[PDB]
RNA sequence: UCCCCAGCGAACCCACUGCCAAGGGAACGGGCUUGGCGCAGUCAGCGGGGAAAGAAGACCCUGUUGAGCUUGACUCUAGUGU
RNA sequence: GUGGUAGGAGGGCGCGCCGGCGCCGCAGAAGCGCAUGCGUGCGCAUGCGUGGAGGCACCCGCGGCGCAGAUCUUGGUGGCAGUAGCACACUCGGGCGCGAGCCCCGAGGGCCGGGAGACGGGUUCUUCCGCCAGGCCGCUCCGCGGAAGGUGAGCCGGGUCCUAA
RNA sequence: GCGGCGAAAGACCAAUCGAACUGCCUGGUAGCUGGUUCCCUCCGAAAUGUCCCGCAGGACAGCGGGCGCCCCGCAGGUCUGCC
RNA sequence: CACCCCGGUGGGGGAUCCCUCGGCCUGCGCGCCGGGCAAGGACGCGGACGCACGCGAUAGACGGCACGAUCCUCAGACACGACUGCCGGUCUCCGACAGCGGCGCAGCCGCAGACAACCCCCCGGACUUAAGCAUAUCACUAGGGGGCGGAGAAGAAACCAACAGGGAUUCCUGCAGUAGCGGCGAGCGAACAGGGACGAGCCCGCAUGGCAAUCGGCAUCGCCGAGUUGUGACAGCGCACCGCGAACGCCCCGGACAGGGCGGCCACAGAGGGCGACAGCCCCGUAGCAGCGCGCAGCGGAGCGAGUAGCGCUGCUUGGUCAUGCAGCGCGAAGCGGUGGUGGCGCCAUCGAAGGCUAAAUACGCCGCAGGACCGAUAGCGCACAAGUACCGCGAGGGGACGGCGACGAGCAGCCCGCAGGGGCGGCGAAAGCGUGAAACCACCGGGGCGCCCACUUGUGGGCCCCGUCUUGAAACACGGACCAAGGAGUGCAUGUGCGCAGCGAGUCCGCUCCGCGGCGCAGCGAAGGCCAUCGAGCUGCGCACAUGCGACCCGAUAGGCAGUGAACUACGCC
């Protein structure tokens, strides 16, 4: 009753895909992601010290940041076509 | 070892009271954590960087030991007792002139030490190069070789370039003698070749008997 | 505690106590020497130090001795023949809040 | 001694630099000494080995053989010389991989712009020897 | 010489007794109990620890009172 | 169902274990002492014993360890009111 | 003169690494196995076998430095035990096949749900090929393994509609 | 969640409820239980006194060991004598 | 026959040892996010492509420049540039809007979101210590909220002082575990100096009146706007920045020479790594070698700070004491005011609040670099491996395991048997055949039957209960222990004390720093006013023992708190 019989009724799925963080944590009734806190503007304060190691900055692709490290290393010379045009004048 | 949410499961579960790793579904789950006897546990009394790495020694007592380690180099029974092959060497203390600075190339410097009877000493050190016998060879200490000739010089006879590459030759300025050169391995009697500039400065750094040192303030 | 000893005054009860180790101390010294050399090379003829006055130390423990002050008063710079704003352009430090107290400290700094 | 603090004497970093060298560096690490007849002409000690280089083997089983380089493989660092071979079971002859340090170049290939690259190292060696001659002159 | 632990390897109850023990803090922490159960320690070795003596000087100045 | 077989094939538990009688012993022994016996080490039943296994006794006491709860406990406090 | 718990002390043995110093090693290092010897003892040395690249001794120095126990931790392995247990309404013939109680076909005898949607699953669907792995036995079978194929909307459902709490 | 909710059982609130679950403070504290790793050599106890919200604990004293220093006569004894 | 013990061979398992493209620690460097669409996510992208990693419809090298011949599993590509390196392009979609705000504003902009180590502001615990506990402590911490930057914050005295006076801030040393606070209990606890690092100073407001001399915008030398409720000022920057780098042969052993032997050679290079064993001379490297320029102009200067200061009350805070700071409320200033370790008043002394900016010394993770008396695959990060992966949880979250042939040249399928897996004769190789291969345990074989000790003529006799542990007392019908391997517990720091050792000694202490008249000692007593010896070896280091604070020998509570997540089970209510 309390255990094995009651697990047959667990066919609802409350936490669905979050559109911000992509974890299966967006609640349907609550309309809030339990992981990242969407749709609050700021990110939810992560519930563990390891949660930054899993989900924080640097754990993803860092598509813009890897470009701006490379430009900062070279001195922010920017677009190579426009670099020669500013140098001629 | 402390990166878990581990708790003791308590008594009553026929298992020891050590903290168990929380969660399920992995092999790490329910295993012991946090303890020094646990696998992947924190070692009890972890090592800290606030350990006192350096040791203080009184400066006057360190200066006496530098003086006594210097006197050990002047005793030919001590120098051959610590492994230096000093049969060919003229005197001990062997003092070379301040025209040592006119040697420009180390081929002429190796020839100069050869005609001082140090050829067997340098060859003993060069062939003694072997791989260290422990895990120190992993930690950037792969090769050990013996300690050979120490050359003490001063700033007016600077022979650093022409001599530093000869295997078995260490160079030390006379203004700063460490005991790591004078008794390497806590074994007195390092084979030391002096320049004339460094030798004549010894009565200035340490003074004479009963007198203060001129170059070292307040040393007797 | 057990025996005869001085009563313990060890203040490590706070778990928030930090430790400042000094492993950078030989390295900071070589950085400090390098910056001083680069300052001297940036101001090649000009001395790296300001000219600072000789002041007497404050309390009764220390008024037997003099030390090197912060800057000269503008009335000291005027008696020496200088405008204090001109005096800063040459390597003289100027202190606007020190009071010209007596003739002995005044005439020593003017000289 | 190495007095440059910015370069490693570390074994771990030197070993990682050898096995994760990129292809430009792996070409340089696969250099081979020249003969004395090549060193009187070119002057430099060694040069990176290439296909169609004549080579005498200096160490190993094939020591003393001469042959052309037929294959260089930068990953696993192996030069395959013509007439340094071993058969498989099915009679197929396989070239045996020799390290470039065990090969000495007898005749340098000069076809695909390599004569430019040899002369660039030769001239920079000649120019740098002129500067060191003037500095020791002064 | 080496530490005492290097000799106590092999003996149960490292140096602290089987019937007694090395427990965590019997008696309390610090110098507590100076009027209750360590009163014999304070009557013997620090009989002037407790109480007040004399006129307080809020911020005694060392350099002003310097007179060696 | 068991039992017997082909194939498949665990767990509990495990200081070490020939069996009794009395004695002594931490005052109820498988081992000690003194006696009585049994030992080819197999199959099936069985529940006398192993003070059988479960579970760091839930009873009780102790702890200057708690928590739930109460009020004429102590010290405070939201609320109401002035 | 000689016992010894708690306990204190001394001197050594052993381990990782350090500064030295004597050396050894592809003519075989460490490690390991079995022997022999030394040693009151911690332990040490050798022989043979294995091993295939490092190591030893001593003096120094640093220490995460010695285990039978902690319902210790982790890993491995036993006994228990070929035991408990696991299909026991099917039967006969035929087929493919190396191989058949279970796969296929025919017959006989029985039994009970079956077929559509949702949620949930997500390719399990279907075809071809397979299997010496998985299926509480076996399999030629399969919700398994491999390769493919398949989901077509103005009218079905949702959105491009409406509001409920 | 010192919150819900309860035709009231302290029931139920994800196999958890007389205050859920997660992470942290936190290696909470424990006068309590368990364990605490080489050898030989030298010596070797106490389970008593006083006090303590003290009675499963401490501190002091006693006893053990180690380290010393100093040349002062020393004794768990008998004898004699007096209380 | 079984059983047990010992050995041999074979299993079994993965200890040991050796290795290590990993970790850890320290130092240094960098310190650069975002509507130009960030962090993160989703989905796609390879000829054969799952994972990983890369990437964005220009989707598995697009361009420029440099490099210069391979990449590779197949197929192929390639001097019309392979493989690479550096930089730049392209860069889907979700994710920063009910947006908010500035500027006369045809319009142009900004804020949001990330980062959470360092730093600033606000909010703010409890465990804990006090042997209970309530104030105290933990702690003005953890934690939560907000906000920056490469540092931040602070900062040019309404300061310190009491002198013969010093002179921003920050940091170090030091004052000092001191004055002081404190159930005056536990405990807590600064400041001026002195020495040092570093140094740097400035500004708005009350600016002309013979004319706003000032600024913003534009479609621009002219409009429009701001503005008289008042606008107004230039001294600092930039570029360049290499390619080369010495020196070895023979013999022996071996699968192979980097080994051994002999003989040389180079070295401003004998750091390190690779190479078939241990290489200065085989290779990569290593030592070594290279700079500069361009700028700085003018016109006000006594301006001054109010619902403040202060006082009263309250709450918090602090070492701050008849109040240190902060806030709220009531009261509410002055031309003189503030302050003087903090009762009032008076003196004297010293400063000028209620406006603003300010380098440097200081702090610090990611990351990069370099090191190390660190760890060496149960260790070291959780991860040396398709690791925050597999996997689990509704969710917040939780979170592993797993390293090794060789010269990367060979290592095969010839024959017989089997449906096959395979077996046997073979095959390759120095050997191993994804290093070594311990123990538990197992198969077979061989030998032997006490579990141990003693004795000897080896099977007899004699002696032995089960270890650990707590206990008055354990073989106990006390508890823990199936076995084996590996791991596994008095440590670190601070401050003391004692002892030993060491240097110097009325002195002593290098290590903050570029240079301690700083500490302690040479003499104490008292609450103090005051008194002052008839007098005394210390200082510093090293080592041990011990005490205390810290996680404190290791492991262990029930609890308490802070911040979060769940009504898919279940409870009720509504549609
Ligand atoms: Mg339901
Ligand atoms: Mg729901
Ligand atoms: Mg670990
Ligand atoms: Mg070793
Ligand atoms: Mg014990
Ligand atoms: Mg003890
Ligand atoms: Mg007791
Ligand atoms: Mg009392
Ligand atoms: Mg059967
Ligand atoms: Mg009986
Ligand atoms: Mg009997
Ligand atoms: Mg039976
Ligand atoms: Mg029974
Ligand atoms: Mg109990
Ligand atoms: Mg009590
Ligand atoms: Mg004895
Ligand atoms: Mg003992
Ligand atoms: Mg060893
Ligand atoms: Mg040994
Ligand atoms: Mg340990
Ligand atoms: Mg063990
Ligand atoms: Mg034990
Ligand atoms: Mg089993
Ligand atoms: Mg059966
Ligand atoms: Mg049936
Ligand atoms: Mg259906
Ligand atoms: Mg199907
Ligand atoms: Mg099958
Ligand atoms: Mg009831
Ligand atoms: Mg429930
Ligand atoms: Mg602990
Ligand atoms: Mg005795
Ligand atoms: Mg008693
Ligand atoms: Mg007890
Ligand atoms: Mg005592
Ligand atoms: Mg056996
Ligand atoms: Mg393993
Ligand atoms: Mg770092
Ligand atoms: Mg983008
Ligand atoms: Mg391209
Ligand atoms: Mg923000
Ligand atoms: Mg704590
Ligand atoms: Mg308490
Ligand atoms: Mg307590
Ligand atoms: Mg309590
Ligand atoms: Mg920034
Ligand atoms: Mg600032
Ligand atoms: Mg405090
Ligand atoms: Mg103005
Ligand atoms: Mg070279
Ligand atoms: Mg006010
Ligand atoms: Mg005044
Ligand atoms: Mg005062
Ligand atoms: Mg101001
Ligand atoms: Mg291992
Ligand atoms: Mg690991
Ligand atoms: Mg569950
Ligand atoms: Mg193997
Ligand atoms: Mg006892
Ligand atoms: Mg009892
Ligand atoms: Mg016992
Ligand atoms: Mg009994
Ligand atoms: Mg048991
Ligand atoms: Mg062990
Ligand atoms: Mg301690
Ligand atoms: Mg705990
Ligand atoms: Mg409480
Ligand atoms: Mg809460
Ligand atoms: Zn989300």
């Amino acid at each position: 009753s309390k255990g094995t019989s009651s697990f047959g009724k667990k066919n609802k799925r409350n936490h669905i895909l979050c559109v911000r963080c992509g974890s299966m944590s967006y609640h349907k009734q609550k309309l809030r992601c339990s992981s990242c806190g969407y749709p609050e503007k700021k990110l939810r304060n992560r519930g563990s010290p390891k949660a930054r190691r899993r989900r924080g900055e640097g754990t993803g692709r860092m598509r813009h940041l890897k470009k701006v490290r490379r430009a900062a290393r070279n001195g922010f010379k920017g677009n190579a076509i426009l670099r020669a045009l500013r140098n001629a004048n | 070892g402390m990166q878990h949410s581990a708790h003791s499961w308590g008594t009553g579960r026929a298992m020891a009271r050590v903290p168990r790793v929380s969660g399920s579904g992995t092999t790490r789950s329910g295993q012991g954590a946090f303890a020094n006897f646990c696998r992947k546990g924190r070692l009890a009394h972890p090592t800290k960087v606030i350990r006192r790495w350096q040791r203080k020694f009184n400066l006057n007592a360190k200066r006496h030991a530098e003086a006594m380690a210097l006197a050990a180099t002047a005793i030919p029974p001590l120098v051959e007792s610590r492994g230096h092959r000093i049969a060919g060497v003229k005197m001990i203390p062997l003092v070379v002139s301040n025209s040592i600075k006119e040697i420009k190339s180390t081929k002429e410097a190796f020839e100069m030490l050869k005609r001082f009877g140090l050829a067997e000493e340098l060859a003993r050190v060069k062939e003694s190069k072997c791989i260290r016998a422990g895990k120190g060879k992993m930690r950037n200490r792969r090769y050990v070789m013996k300690k050979g000739l120490l050359i003490i010089y001063d700033n007016q006879s600077d022979i650093q370039k022409a001599f530093r590459n000869i295997a078995g030759v260490d160079l030390a300025c006379v203004d700063s003698l460490s005991l790591l050169d004078l008794c390497p391995g806590s074994h007195l009697g390092r084979l030391v070749m002096w320049t004339l500039g460094a030798f004549e400065k010894l009565n200035e750094i340490y003074g004479q008997y009963g007198k203060e040192a001129p170059l070292t303030s307040g040393y007797f | 505690m057990k025996h005869n000893n001085t009563l313990p005054n060890n203040h490590f009860k706070k778990t928030a106590i930090r430790f400042k180790t000094w492993f950078n101390q030989p390295a900071k010294k070589e950085k400090r020497i390098q910056l001083r050399k680069e300052k001297a090379e940036k101001m090649y003829p000009m001395p790296v130090e300001k000219l600072r006055p000789i002041v007497r130390c404050s309390s009764i423990r220390y008024n037997i001795k003099q030390r090197l002050g912060r800057g000269f008063t503008p009335e000291e710079c005027r008696a020496a023949g200088l405008d204090y704003n001109y005096a800063r352009t040459i390597g003289i430090a100027v202190d606007m809040r020190r009071k010209n107290m007596n003739k002995e400290t005044f005439d020593q700094n003017v000289e | 001694m190495k007095f440059n603090k910015e370069k490693t004497a570390s074994r771990r970093k030197n070993r990682k630099a050898h096995f994760t060298a990129n292809s430009t560096e792996r070409r340089i690490r696969m250099s081979s000494p020249l003969s004395k007849e090549l060193r009187e002409k070119y002057g430099f000690r060694s040069f990176p080995i290439r296909r169609n280089d004549k080579v005498v083997v200096m160490k190993g089983r094939f020591k003393g053989n001469t042959g052309t380089v037929v294959e260089v493989r930068r990953k696993m660092y192996k030069v395959y010389v013509d007439s340094c071979e071993a058969s498989k079971m099915n009679g197929r002859k396989v070239r045996v991989g020799i390290d470039a340090s065990n090969l000495k170049i007898i005749e340098l290939y000069q076809g695909d712009g390599r004569d430019k690259i040899l002369e660039r190292k030769m001239n920079n060696r000649r120019m740098q020897m002129e500067r060191a001659a003037k500095i020791k002159m002064e | 010489k080496d530490k005492k632990t290097r000799k106590l390897r092999g003996h149960v109850s490292h140096g602290h007794g089987r019937v007694g023990k090395h427990r965590k803090h019997p008696g309390g922490r610090g110098k507590c109990g100076g009027m209750a159960h360590r009163k014999t320690l304070f009557m013997k070795y620090h009989p002037d620890h407790f109480g007040k003596r004399g006129m307080n000087c809020t911020h005694l100045k060392k350099n002003a009172r310097y007179a060696p």
